[PDB]
RNA sequence: AUGAUGAGGUUAAUAGGUUCGAGGUGGAAGCAUGGUGACAUGUGGAGCUGACGAAUACUAAUCGAUCGAAGACUUAAU
RNA sequence: UGAGUAGCGAAAGACGGGUGAGAAUCCCGUCCACCGAUUGACUAAGGUUUCCAGAGGAAGGCUCGUCCGCUCUGGGUUAGU
RNA sequence: ACCGAUAGUGAACCAGUACCGUGAGGGAAAGGUGAAAAGCACCCCGGAAGGGGAGUGAAAUAGAACCUGAAACCGUGUGCU
RNA sequence: UAAGUUAUUAAGGGCGCACGGUGGAUGCCUUGGCACUAGAAGCCGAUGAAGGACGUUACUAACGACGAUAUGCUUUGGG
């Protein structure tokens, strides 16, 4: 049975990485919203 | 099926009446001096001599 | 006098130890030792070591003769359980209690 | 059958050939009571073949032993094991109870050649 | 099912083996002879044989330990 | 409480000798058994120290464990192609 | 004329962390020996764990599973039935 | 002999008390929170920000402090 999560490094960093979030305008807001919370992992 | 209703600690303690073990059924070996199981060998230093 | 010995947080369920503690409660000392030696139960060696400890405290801690003592008391209380799990079918998961016990033995010379 | 031992017919026959060979090699082995009551009837019928001593007996005994070295287990039979019981009739083994064992509570016996 | 209930525990036949039979299969290994050979024939209804009948202690039921009575009171009769 | 109840996850092990407080379950050995267009050999993802040697037995291991993919202590990855 | 560790911040603790999700995001639970560590030298049973003494202490059912220690629940002995 | 009546047994159970275990309520305490008052202050950044990664001690796993001058340096006052 093929499950929903197949791990992959390139896709993970190319969709959810810092550069991808710091690229668009609602990704800078995600970082600005995760920094305020105090999260120790902003993007990965 | 599921129990319809809880079991008292009277019913439980009654039903555990015959749930026990018995004394091992042992004799005294007339060489070792110590105790042993009848028809088995002397687990202490010794033999059977049957 | 009475001597006593305890073994705390023995890792055996208490109602498995109470089965073999009931065979030796009341008997003599050298008889109870052979009973604990010649029984199939897994809790026999533990109770045997606790009984030998209570028989050894009597010779040294309070001087008395070890050929007269009788097992005056022998019981097992509960102790802190351990909480483990077992993952069953369809995502569920059931509990597992790893019980422990405290075995106490008191030997007296009848005086 | 005579008595089953939790093994299927094939695994049981193999286990009995194994046990009888080990017994005639070492001459006293520690096993379980229920198997000691079954090797009793398989080793005693091999010493009868060893006491007959024909060539048809070597070949009808070769089909119940295993091929292990020591001599071979078939040469120890027809030699020493068959020379010492040349006047004894029957009762070539003896089983002794030792007691239950840890882990199974299975009565472990010793069986040897009398 | 387990126990229980039956046959027995050395002053013994209860089981296993071992000797002898019943029933089963169907004529063995080895050798000899006849064939180029596959094979056939002879000794020998042979030889193998779980549970069935008889006998024999050869081996194992050793040594030993537990439970279990002294018989209530009235009345009539003798 | 249900209750010492259901289960203990497809399958062939037997003995000998060790070690040890303790062995059906650990180490060595002989016999047997299983796969063999695969349960064998090599590598991409993906895991990320799980690899090795010396010690350990509280918890994990559906039992045991003197053992381990677990705990402790020291190590191990070498490019002009 | 605010709370007093189920309260008061989600967080009196090394918490926005174990973790859980592909991700945006969600989110706990965990306080207290003693006045001073004076935190049990030494002897005995045990392989160790754990005890029983003897000592520290005003107190050891104060021994780091540390103030007090209750109810459900689990046992051991017994008076009447 | 006869007729009749009655009792001890407790495998186990019920109630009452004595002594233990479990578990962590309650009492008392507080390293920290909540809601406010009066007075500073109400921006930092291309001279490289907020926020972080990696490192630094005789050991160092982590937290604070710090930055190849690294568990910190000089100098002027307090002590």
């Amino acid at each position: 049975v093929k499950r929903t999560y197949q791990p992959n490094k390139r896709k993970h960093s190319k969709v959810h990485g810092f550069r991808k979030r710091m690229s668009t305008k609602n990704g800078r807001k995600v970082l600005a919203r995760r920094r305020r919370k105090g999260r120790k992992v902003l993007s990965a | 099926a599921v129990p319809k209703r809880r079991t008292s600690k009277t019913r439980k303690n009654k039903r555990r009446t015959h749930f026990k073990i018995s004394v091992p059924g042992m004799t005294e070996c007339p060489n070792c001096g110590e105790y042993k199981l009848s028809h088995r060998v002397c687990k202490n230093c010794g033999s059977y001599n049957g | 006098m009475e001597a006593k010995a305890v073994a705390r947080t023995i890792r055996i369920a208490p109602r498995k130890v109470r089965l073999v503690l009931d065979l030796i409660r009341g008997k003599n000392a050298a008889e109870a030792i052979a009973i604990l030696k010649l029984t199939n139960k897994a809790s026999s060696p533990v109770i045997e070591k606790v009984l030998m400890s209570a028989l050894a405290n009597a010779e040294h801690n309070y001087d008395m003769n070890t050929d007269e003592l009788v097992v005056k008391e022998a019981y097992a209380n509960e102790g802190p359980t351990l909480k483990r799990f077992r993952p069953r079918a369809q995502g569920r998961a059931s509990a597992i209690n790893k019980r422990t016990s405290h075995i106490t033995i008191v030997v007296s010379d009848a005086k | 059958g005579y008595r089953k031992l939790g093994r299927t017919s094939d695994q049981r026959k193999a286990m009995l050939r194994d046990l009888a060979t080990s017994l005639i090699i070492s001459e006293r082995i520690e096993t379980t009571e229920a198997r000691a009551k079954e090797v009793r009837s398989v080793v005693e019928k091999l010493i009868t073949l060893g006491k007959k001593g024909d060539l048809a007996s070597r070949r009808n005994a070769a089909k119940t032993l295993r091929n292990v070295e020591i001599q071979t287990a078939l040469q120890k039979l027809f030699g020493e094991i068959a020379e010492r019981y040349t006047e004894r009739q029957g009762g070539y083994t003896r089983i002794l109870k030792q007691g239950p064992r840890r882990g199974d509570g299975a009565e472990s016996v010793i069986i040897e050649l009398v």
